[PDB]
C-alpha cells in the first residue's frame, strides 16, 4: 500500500540540498585518536567513500593522516599503502602500476588523470583530495561505471575492414613510413576515459555525443591507410550529434596523461565531415 | 532499487585556462542575444502599461 | 568554441526544380498585381477625402435596444 | 541561427530533450511563416 | 502513486492516447493530415527563391535562370517607382479637383 | 558547386534580419518621455 | 549483360531494337536521365514495338553519378549514344567522360561511344570542336574505347530525320539556314548492326569508325526528298516569328518561344559539317556492306502521315505535365 | 476525356519518377537510427522523401483507366506502384521502430531528469514502483520483438544497437539490489553480455 508522495518527496529534497550546502564536503575522521603535534609530521589525504550496495552507507570524505617517506610519490602508491595499511576495504581499479592499462584514472586533486604516474602536493599542509571520475556513475568509492564508455567504445567498428583482396596473401598491407607516422601520437590512447569525463559537451550529452577518446579512435581508424571505409566511417560518425557536439573547448589535450592531442583529431575529424558533407554533392553530379 | 548518484566534474576540477577561454565566448553570444531579447521584450512590456488615473478614481 | 556564423545560403533549400530554375518570375508577378490592388485601394481611399461638417451630419442617437438615448439629471 | 538556439537548448535543457527531430522541424516552419508574417505585416 | 489515482490516471492516458489516434487515422481526418503535411512540405521547402545550385553547363542552362534576379529587381522596383508617382497624381489631382470647387 | 547569386543571398538574409531586428526592438525609434524632465524649454 | 547509356534517344532506340532483336545479351539494361515524362513514356511506347525474345530489358534512371557507376559496375558490355536533350541536363560532353572513366575503374570487356551528329548541341561556342574534344578526352580516359561516329539517321530510329517529317506532315514551317557541307545518311538499322559487330568480334586493332552511307545530300536535297516522301511541300522560313525572333540566336525570348529540341535541330542544320576524319574507317571494314540507300528508302508517297501524330489542343499540354 | 488524360497522366509521372528513388530513400532511412529515421531528410537533404510520403497514398488510393495505358507502360506502373506499397510499408515499420525507441528513451529520460544534479526539488533515493514496472513491461517488449526479427539478421542487430541501448543506460542507472534481478531478468541472458 502506497500514497502519492510529491509533497514530501518535494520539501525533503529542497530541505536536503540546503543542508547539503550548508554541510558540503562532509569529512569523518578516520582515526580521531591523533595529537595535533603529530599531525606535523603527516599529509592528509581525504579520501571519497560510497557504498551504496550498504543501505545504510552515504557518501563522504574520509581524512586519513600517513607519513610520505614511507612508499613512492604517487596517487595510486598513497592510495594502497592507506588501503594495505589503514583501512583494506578501499576500492580502486589498478592493473599496470607503470601507465599502461588506464585502469587507475581517478580525479587525483582536481585533475583527472591516471593515479600510477602522477605525483601529489608534498607539502604537508596543503590537503590531497582523491575522488573518482567526475560525470561517471559510482559503483564503490573510486570505482566508476565505464560501462557506457565501452559501449561507445564499440559503436565506431574498431576493427581493419578493407574492400580490396590482398594480391598475394604471402605479404603485408603495403604502408609507407608516411603512412605509419601519420597515427604516430594517435594509437598510444589507454582507453582510460579522463579526457572524455572532463569535456563538457560530454558532461550533458554522455550518450548521444561520443567522448573525445572514442572519436579520436574513429579518426584512428579513418587515417589509416589500410582500410577502404574512409567514407562510410566518415558517414557513420557524422550522425546527429556523435562529433557535432565537440565545442573545441580543448580540455581533452590538456588532460591527457599520455600527451595525446585529441582536441587536433577532433578538429580534423569536423574538417573531414564537411569536406564529405560538400562533396557528396560536388562530385556526384 | 537505490538509484546511482556522481559527484559532478564542474565541481571538483581545478579551474583551468581552456574552460574560461571558451566559455567566455559563449557568455559573450548569451549575452548578446539575451541583451536584443530582453530589449525587445522590455519595449513591449513598457509600451504595454496603462495610462495614468486620477487620484482616487474608480473605473 | 567554434565559429558558425555566416550570411551564406543553406545547401538544403537551394535545390532547382527539374524544368529550371525556382518560379521566380512567376511569383514575383503575383505579388506586383496584389500590391498593385492593394495600394491603389489605400490611395484612392486616402486622397479623395473631406470633413463635412454641419448639422446634417449628426443623427439621433440610440441604445443597443434600438430606443433614443436619454440620459436623467440624477 | 535557429538551428544554434535549438541545439543550445537541447545541449542544455534535459527536458527538451524530449522533442523529436520532427517538432523540432515544425517549429522551425512556424517560426518562419511569423517571420515572413511579420516582415509583410510591419510594412501594412 | 496511490493505486486508486493509478487507476484513474491509466484510464485517463489511455483515453487521451484513443482520441488522439483515432483523430489521426479517421478516415477524412487522415487524408487531410496527409494532403497538408505535403503542402507545407511544398510551401516551406519549394518556395520562390532568387539563389540556387548551378549543377549545369553554361551551353545548358536557360538565360531565364541568369536574368532572372534582375527581372524580379526590375519589376519590384518598377512597381514601387509607379506606384510613387501614381501617389504624386492622386495627390495633385485631388488638390487641383477640390481647388476649382471652391477656393 | 557554383551557387547562382550568392551574393545577393546574403545580401538579402542580412537585409531581412535587420528589418525584423528593426521592427522587433524598435531600436531606432526609442522613446524621449523619459528625457522630458531633463530637457531645457522654449518660449 | 549490356548497359545502354542514354538510350532513350531515338538513334539509341534504334540501336537497342537491332541489339534486342539479335538474341544474346542475356540481359539490356537502359539507362537515361529520363528529365520529362514525356520522354520515359516514350520509351516505353516504344518498348511495345519489339517481339518477344528471352532477352530481360529494364530501364534505370541516371539521377546522378552513383547511378551510373552502379550500372556500370554490374555491365560486361557498355554503349553509349550521346543524349537527346539541351539545358536542365547534366551534359553531352562531361557524361562521355565519366562513362569512360567509370568503365575503366570497373574493367569492362568492351566500351562503344556512338555519337550522331545529331544530338550534338549546338547551342554552344565551337560546338563541333567541343564534341571533338570531348571524344578526344573521353579515348584519353579509356584507351581500349571504340568510336563510331554516325553522320545523320534515318528510319523511325532517328532524331532530326523523324522532327523534320513530323514537321512536313503537320505543315509546320522550317527555319532552313543550310550549311555548304554534303550529307551522307545512314540507316539506323545498319548502326546497330555495326554496333553488333564491334561488340562481338573483339581483337579490332583498329578503335575508330565513322557510319557514312555513300550517297551524299545537300540539305535542300535531303529537305526536297523527305518532302516527297511525305507528300506535303516544305514550308521553309515561311514563318514571320521565327524570322523575327531567328532560333539560331540563345537569347531569353528564344529559348522561351520554341522548343529546346527545334532550336538545336535548326543550329544544327545551320552547323553541320561531315564528321569523317582521316582516321575513321568506314562501315565497310567491318562487314556492313549492304547499306541501305537513303534515296531508295525514301521513295515518293512512301512515308504515312499518321505514323507522326501529336497530340494538338489542350492534351498536348499533357506534354509539359 | 481531357480531365481523365491529365490525371493519368499525372499519375504516371509522379508515380514513375518516384519509383526510381525509392531504393535510394529507404536505404537512407536505414542508415540512420531510430530516434529520428528522417533526420537526414530533415536537415541534410530532402532525396524525394516527402514526396515518396504523399503520393504513396495516391498509389494506392487513386484509379487507373488502362486504356490510357500501354502495354509496357502499364507494367512498368504496376511495377512502380507495388514498389511505393512496399515504402509506405517499409516506413509504416521504421516509424514503429522509432515510437518503441522513443517509449525507452522517456522510461531513460525520466531516470535521467531523476539523477540530474540541477534536480534540488525532485529527488529521490529509491526507484518507484511505477517506472519499475514500466522497465519491465518494455524490456519484455524488446525481447519479445528481438525473437521477432530472427529471419532478419540486419535488422534484428540494428534493433539491438538504437533501441538496447538506452536500456544498457537504465541498467547502469540504477543499483542491483531490490527487485532488479526481476525486473532485468530477460536483459541478462544476452543483451547485458552484449552492453560491456
Ligand atoms: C537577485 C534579485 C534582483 C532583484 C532586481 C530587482 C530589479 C527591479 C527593477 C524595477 C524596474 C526598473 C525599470 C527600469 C527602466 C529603465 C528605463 C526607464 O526609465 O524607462 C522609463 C519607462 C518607460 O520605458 P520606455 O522608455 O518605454 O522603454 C524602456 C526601455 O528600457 C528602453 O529604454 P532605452 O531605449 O533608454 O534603453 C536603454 C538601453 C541601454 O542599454 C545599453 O546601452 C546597455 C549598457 C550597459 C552598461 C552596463 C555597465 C556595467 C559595467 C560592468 C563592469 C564589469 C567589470 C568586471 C571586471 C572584472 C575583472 C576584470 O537599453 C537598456 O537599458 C537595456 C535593457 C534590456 C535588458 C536586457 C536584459 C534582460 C534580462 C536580464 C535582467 C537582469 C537579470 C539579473 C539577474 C541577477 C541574478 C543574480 O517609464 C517609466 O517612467 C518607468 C520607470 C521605471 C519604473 C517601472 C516600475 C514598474 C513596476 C512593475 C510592477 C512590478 C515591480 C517588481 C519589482 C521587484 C523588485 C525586487
Ligand atoms: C494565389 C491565390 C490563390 C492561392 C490558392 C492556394 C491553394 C492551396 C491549396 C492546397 C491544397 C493541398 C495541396 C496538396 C498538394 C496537391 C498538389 C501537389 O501535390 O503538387 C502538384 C504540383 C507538382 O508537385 P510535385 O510534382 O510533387 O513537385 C514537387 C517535387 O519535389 C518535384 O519537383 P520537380 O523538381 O520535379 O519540379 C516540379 C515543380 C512543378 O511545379 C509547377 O509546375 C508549379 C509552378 C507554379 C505554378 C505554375 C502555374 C501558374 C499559372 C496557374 C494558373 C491557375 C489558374 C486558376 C484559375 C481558376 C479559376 C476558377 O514543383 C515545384 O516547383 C513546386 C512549387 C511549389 C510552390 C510553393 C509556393 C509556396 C509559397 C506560396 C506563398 C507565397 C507568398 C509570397 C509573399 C511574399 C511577400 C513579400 O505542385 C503544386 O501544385 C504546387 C502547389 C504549391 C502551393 C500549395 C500551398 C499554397 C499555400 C499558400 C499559403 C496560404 C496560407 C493561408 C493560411 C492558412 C489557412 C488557410
Ligand atoms: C511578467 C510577465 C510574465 C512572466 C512569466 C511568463 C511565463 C510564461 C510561461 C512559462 C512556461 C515555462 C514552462 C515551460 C517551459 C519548459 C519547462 C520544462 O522544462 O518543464 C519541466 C521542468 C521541470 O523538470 P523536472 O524534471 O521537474 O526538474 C528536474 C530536471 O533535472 C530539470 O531539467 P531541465 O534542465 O529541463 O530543468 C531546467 C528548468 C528549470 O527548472 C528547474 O530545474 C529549477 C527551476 C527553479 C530554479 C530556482 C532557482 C534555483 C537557484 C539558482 C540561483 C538563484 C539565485 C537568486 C538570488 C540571487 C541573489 C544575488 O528550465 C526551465 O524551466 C526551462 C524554462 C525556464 C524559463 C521559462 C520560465 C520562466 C518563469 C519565470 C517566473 C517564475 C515564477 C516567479 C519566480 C519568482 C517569484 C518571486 O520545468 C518545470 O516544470 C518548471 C518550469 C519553471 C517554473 C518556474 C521556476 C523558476 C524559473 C525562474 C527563471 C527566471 C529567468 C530569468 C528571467 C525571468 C523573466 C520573467
Ligand atoms: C494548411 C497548410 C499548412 C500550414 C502550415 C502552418 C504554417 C503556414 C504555412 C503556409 C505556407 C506558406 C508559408 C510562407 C512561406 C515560408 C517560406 C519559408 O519558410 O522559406 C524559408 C527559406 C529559408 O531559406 P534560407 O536558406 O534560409 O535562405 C533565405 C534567404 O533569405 C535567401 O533568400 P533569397 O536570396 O533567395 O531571396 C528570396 C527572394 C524571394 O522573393 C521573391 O522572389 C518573391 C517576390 C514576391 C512574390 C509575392 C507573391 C505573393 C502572391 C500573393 C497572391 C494572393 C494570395 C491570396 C491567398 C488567399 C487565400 C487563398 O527575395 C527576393 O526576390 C528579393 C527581392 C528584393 C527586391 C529589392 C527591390 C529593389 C528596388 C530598387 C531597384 C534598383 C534601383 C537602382 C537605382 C540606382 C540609383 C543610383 O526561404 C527561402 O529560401 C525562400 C525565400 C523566402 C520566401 C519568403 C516567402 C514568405 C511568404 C509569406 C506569405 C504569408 C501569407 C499570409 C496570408 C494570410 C491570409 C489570411
Ligand atoms: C480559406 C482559403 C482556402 C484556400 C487556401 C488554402 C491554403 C492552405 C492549404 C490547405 C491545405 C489542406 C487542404 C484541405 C485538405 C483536402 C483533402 C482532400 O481533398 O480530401 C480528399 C481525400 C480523398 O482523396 P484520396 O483518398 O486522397 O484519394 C482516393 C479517393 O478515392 C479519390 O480517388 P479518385 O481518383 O476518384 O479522385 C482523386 C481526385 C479527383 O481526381 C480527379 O478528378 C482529377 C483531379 C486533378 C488531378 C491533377 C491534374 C493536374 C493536371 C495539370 C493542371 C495544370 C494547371 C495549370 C498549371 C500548368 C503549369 C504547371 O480527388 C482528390 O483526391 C482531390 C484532392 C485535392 C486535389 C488534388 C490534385 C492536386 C493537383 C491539381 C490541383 C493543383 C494545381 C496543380 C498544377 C500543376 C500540376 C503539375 O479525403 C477526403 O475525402 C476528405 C474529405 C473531407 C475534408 C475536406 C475535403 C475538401 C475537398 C476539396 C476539393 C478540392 C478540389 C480541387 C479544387 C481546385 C479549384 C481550382
Ligand atoms: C530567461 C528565461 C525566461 C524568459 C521569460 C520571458 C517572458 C516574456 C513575456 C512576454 C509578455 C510580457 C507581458 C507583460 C505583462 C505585464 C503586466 C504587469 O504586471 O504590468 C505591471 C502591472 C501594473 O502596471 P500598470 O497598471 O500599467 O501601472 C503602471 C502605469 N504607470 O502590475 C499589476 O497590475 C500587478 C498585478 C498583475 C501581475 C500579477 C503577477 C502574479 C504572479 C504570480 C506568481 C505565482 C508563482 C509564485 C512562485 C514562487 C512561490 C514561492
Ligand atoms: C511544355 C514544355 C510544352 C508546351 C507548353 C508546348 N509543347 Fe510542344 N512539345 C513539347 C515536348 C516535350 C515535345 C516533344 C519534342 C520531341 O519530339 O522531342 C513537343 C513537340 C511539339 C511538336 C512536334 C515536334 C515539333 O514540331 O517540334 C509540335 C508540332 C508542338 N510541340 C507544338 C506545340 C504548340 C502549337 C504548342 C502551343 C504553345 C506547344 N507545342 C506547347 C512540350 C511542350
Ligand atoms: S584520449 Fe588521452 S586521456 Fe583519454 S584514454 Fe586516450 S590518452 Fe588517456
Ligand atoms: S575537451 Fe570537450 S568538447 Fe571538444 S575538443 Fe576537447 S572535447
Ligand atoms: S595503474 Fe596501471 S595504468 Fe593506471
Ligand atoms: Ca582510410
Amino acid at each position: 500500500a502506497e500514497s502519492n508522495d510529491a509533497t514530501s518527496i518535494c520539501l525533503e529534497s529542497i530541505s536536503g540540498t540546503i543542508k547539503g550546502l550548508q554541510k558540503a564536503n562532509y569529512v569523518v575522521e578516520h582515526n580521531p585518536n591523533l595529537t595535533s603535534e603529530e599531525k606535523k609530521h603527516l599529509k592528509q589525504f581525504l579520501v571519497y567513500r560510497y557504498n551504496p550496495a550498504d543501505p545504510h552507507d552515504q557518501p563522504k570524505y574520509v581524512s586519513y593522516w600517513c607519513d610520505i617517506k614511507k612508499f613512492p610519490p604517487m596517487f595510486l602508491d598513497a592510495i594502497l599503502y592507506i588501503k594495505n595499511e589503514l583501512d583494506p576495504t578501499l576500492s580502486i581499479r589498478r592493473s599496470c602500476r607503470e601507465g599502461i592499462c588506464g585502469s587507475c584514472a581517478v580525479n587525483c586533486d582536481g585533475l583527472h588523470t591516471l593515479a600510477c604516474i602522477s605525483g601529489f602536493n608534498r607539502d604537508l599542509s596543503k590537503p590531497t583530495i582523491i575522488t573518482p571520475l567526475g560525470h561517471m556513475f559510482i559503483l564503490k568509492d573510486l570505482v566508476v561505471d565505464m560501462t557506457n564508455f565501452y559501449a561507445q567504445y564499440k559503436m565506431i567498428e574498431p576493427y581493419l575492414k578493407r574492400k580490396t583482396p590482398k594480391p598475394d596473401a604471402n605479404k603485408e598491407y603495403p604502408q609507407s613510413p608516411e603512412q605509419r607516422a601519420l597515427l604516430d601520437g594517435l594509437y598510444e590512447c589507454v582507453l582510460c576515459a579522463a579526457c572524455s569525463t572532463s569535456c563538457p559537451s560530454y558532461w550533458w550529452h554522455p550518450d548521444r555525443y561520443l567522448g573525445p577518446a572514442i572519436l579520436q579512435q574513429a579518426y584512428r581508424w579513418i587515417v589509416d591507410s589500410r582500410d577502404e571505409y574512409t567514407q562510410e566511417r566518415i558517414e557513420r560518425i557524422a550522425e546527429d550529434v556523435r562529433l557535432d557536439d565537440c565545442q573545441q573547448i580543448g580540455m581533452c589535450s590538456f588532460t591527457c596523461p599520455k600527451g595525446l592531442n585529441p582536441q587536433l583529431s577532433l578538429k580534423n575529424l569536423m574538417d573531414m565531415v564537411k569536406d564529405f558533407r560538400q562533396k557528396r554533392i560536388e562530385q556526384e553530379v | 532499487m537505490r538509484t546511482k548518484l556522481y559527484n559532478a566534474a564542474y565541481f571538483l576540477l581545478n579551474n583551468n585556462e581552456s574552460f574560461g577561454h571558451s566559455f567566455g565566448i559563449r557568455l559573450k553570444i548569451v549575452g548578446l542575444n539575451t541583451w536584443i531579447v530582453g530589449y525587445a521584450v522590455s519595449r513591449y512590456y513598457f509600451s504595454s502599461l496603462r495610462v495614468k488615473a486620477a487620484q482616487d478614481e474608480r473605473f | 568554441a567554434r565559429l558558425w556564423w555566416t550570411l551564406d545560403p543553406s545547401k538544403y533549400y537551394l535545390k532547382q526544380i527539374s524544368s529550371g530554375g525556382r518560379n521566380e518570375i512567376l511569383f514575383t508577378v503575383l505579388g506586383v498585381t496584389a500590391a498593385y490592388w492593394y495600394f491603389g485601394n489605400k490611395r484612392c481611399e486616402h486622397y479623395w477625402r473631406r470633413q463635412i461638417d454641419n448639422c446634417q451630419s449628426w443623427s439621433r442617437a440610440q441604445n443597443i435596444n434600438g430606443n433614443n438615448l436619454t440620459v436623467k439629471q440624477y | 541561427m535557429f538551428k544554434e538556439l535549438i541545439h543550445i537548448f537541447r545541449t542544455y535543457y534535459i527536458t527538451f530533450r524530449y522533442l523529436k527531430k520532427s517538432n523540432i522541424n515544425f517549429l522551425k516552419n512556424l517560426s518562419y511563416t511569423l517571420i515572413a508574417y511579420y516582415l509583410i505585416i510591419n510594412f501594412q | 502513486m496511490n493505486h486508486s489515482c493509478q487507476k484513474v490516471f491509466e484510464g485517463f492516458v489511455s483515453a487521451l492516447y484513443d482520441t488522439s489516434y483515432f483523430f489521426r487515422n479517421f478516415g477524412p481526418f487522415k487524408a487531410t493530415i496527409h494532403y497538408a503535411t505535403y503542402a507545407n512540405y511544398l510551401a516551406q521547402n519549394w518556395a520562390p527563391r532568387v539563389s540556387y545550385i548551378e549543377t549545369s553547363t553554361p551551353a545548358y542552362t536557360l538565360a531565364k535562370n541568369k536574368y532572372a534576379v534582375y527581372i524580379v529587381y526590375g519589376l519590384i522596383g518598377g512597381a514601387l517607382i509607379h506606384n510613387y508617382m501614381l501617389d504624386n497624381k492622386a495627390a495633385q489631382k485631388s488638390q487641383q479637383y477640390y481647388l476649382k470647387h471652391r477656393d | 558547386l557554383p551557387i547562382r547569386n550568392i551574393q545577393f543571398a546574403r545580401y538579402h538574409y542580412l537585409a531581412a534580419v535587420t528589418v525584423f531586428t528593426y521592427f522587433a526592438t524598435r531600436c531606432c525609434l526609442l522613446d524621449y518621455k523619459k528625457y522630458y524632465p531633463l530637457a531645457s524649454v522654449k518660449k | 549483360s549490356l548497359l545502354v547509356v542514354s538510350g532513350a534517344n531515338k538513334v539509341g532506340q534504334g540501336i537497342i531494337r537491332g541489339l534486342h532483336s539479335s538474341g544474346k545479351y542475356e540481359k539490356i539494361v537502359v539507362a537515361d536521365v529520363f528529365p520529362k515524362y514525356y520522354y520515359l513514356e516514350r520509351y516505353l511506347r516504344f518498348k511495345d514495338t519489339l517481339t518477344q525474345n528471352k532477352t530481360k530489358l529494364e530501364e534505370v534512371k541516371l539521377t546522378d553519378k552513383t547511378d551510373l557507376e552502379s550500372a556500370i559496375k554490374k555491365a560486361s558490355h557498355v554503349v553509349y549514344v550521346t543524349h537527346d536533350y539541351y539545358y536542365n541536363v547534366p551534359s553531352k560532353l562531361n557524361l562521355i567522360k565519366h562513362t569512360a572513366t567509370l568503365s575503366r575503374s570497373a574493367g569492362v570487356k568492351r566500351l562503344v561511344n556512338v555519337t550522331p551528329v545529331e544530338n550534338d548541341h549546338y547551342g554552344e561556342s565551337q560546338a563541333v570542336l567541343a564534341a571533338t574534344q570531348s571524344e578526344n578526352e573521353a579515348r584519353v580516359a579509356f584507351p581500349g574505347l571504340v568510336e563510331l561516329k554516325t553522320d545523320l539517321t534515318f528510319g523511325q530510329d532517328s532524331t532530326v530525320v523523324s522532327e523534320l517529317l513530323t514537321r512536313l506532315a503537320y505543315g509546320k514551317s522550317i527555319y532552313f539556314k543550310p550549311s555548304a557541307h554534303r550529307i551522307s545518311p545512314v540507316h539506323t538499322l545498319n548502326v546497330a548492326e555495326a554496333t553488333q559487330r564491334i561488340l562481338e568480334n573483339n581483337s579490332l586493332q583498329n578503335l575508330r569508325y565513322v557510319a557514312r552511307g555513300t550517297e551524299s545530300f545537300d540539305w535542300n536535297t535531303i529537305i526536297s526528298t523527305l518532302a516527297a516522301a511525305i507528300g506535303k511541300n516544305a514550308n521553309l522560313n515561311q514563318n514571320p516569328l521565327e524570322n523575327i525572333i531567328s532560333p539560331l540566336s540563345d537569347n531569353i525570348v528564344s529559348q522561351t518561344v520554341h522548343h529546346h529540341h527545334y532550336l538545336n535541330l535548326t543550329r544544327f542544320i545551320n552547323q553541320y559539317q561531315e564528321p569523317k576524319q582521316t582516321e575513321h574507317h568506314e562501315l565497310t571494314n567491318l562487314g556492313v556492306n549492304n547499306l541501305v540507300k537513303f534515296s531508295e528508302f525514301y521513295k515518293p508517297n512512301s512515308v504515312s502521315t499518321q505514323d507522326y501524330q501529336i497530340k494538338t489542343g489542350l492534351s498536348h499540354w499533357a506534354h509539359c505535365l | 476525356s481531357l480531365v481523365s488524360l491529365f490525371k493519368n497522366t499525372f499519375l504516371k509521372s509522379r508515380v514513375i519518377g518516384l519509383s526510381f528513388q525509392a531504393q535510394r530513400v529507404m536505404a537512407q532511412m536505414a542508415k540512420t537510427d531510430f530516434e529520428n529515421p528522417d533526420e537526414h531528410f530533415l536537415l541534410n537533404d530532402a532525396m524525394k522523401y516527402n514526396e515518396l510520403v504523399f503520393y504513396g497514398r495516391l498509389a494506392e488510393n487513386w484509379s487507373i483507366n488502362p486504356e490510357l495505358f500501354g502495354k509496357a507502360e502499364l507494367a512498368k506502373y504496376n511495377e512502380a506502384k507495388q514498389t511505393l506499397i512496399d515504402f509506405n510499408q517499409y516506413h509504416a515499420l521504421v516509424q514503429n521502430l522509432h515510437e518503441f525507441y522513443w517509449e525507452l528513451k522517456t522510461i531513460y529520460l525520466e531516470l535521467s531528469r531523476g539523477v540530474a544534479t540541477s534536480n534540488f526539488h525532485n529527488k529521490r533515493e529509491v526507484t518507484h514502483s511505477i517506472i519499475e514496472s514500466d522497465i519491465k513491461n518494455s524490456i519484455h517488449k524488446y525481447i519479445q520483438l528481438i525473437d521477432d526479427l530472427k529471419d532478419y539478421p540486419e535488422w534484428q542487430h540494428k534493433v539491438r544497437e538504437e533501441i538496447g541501448y538506452y536500456a544498457h543506460m537504465i541498467y547502469t542507472s540504477v543499483n542491483h539490489d531490490g527487485n532488479f534481478p526481476e525486473i532485468f531478468k530477460e536483459f541478462n541472458k544476452v543483451d547485458s553480455l552484449y552492453y560491456f
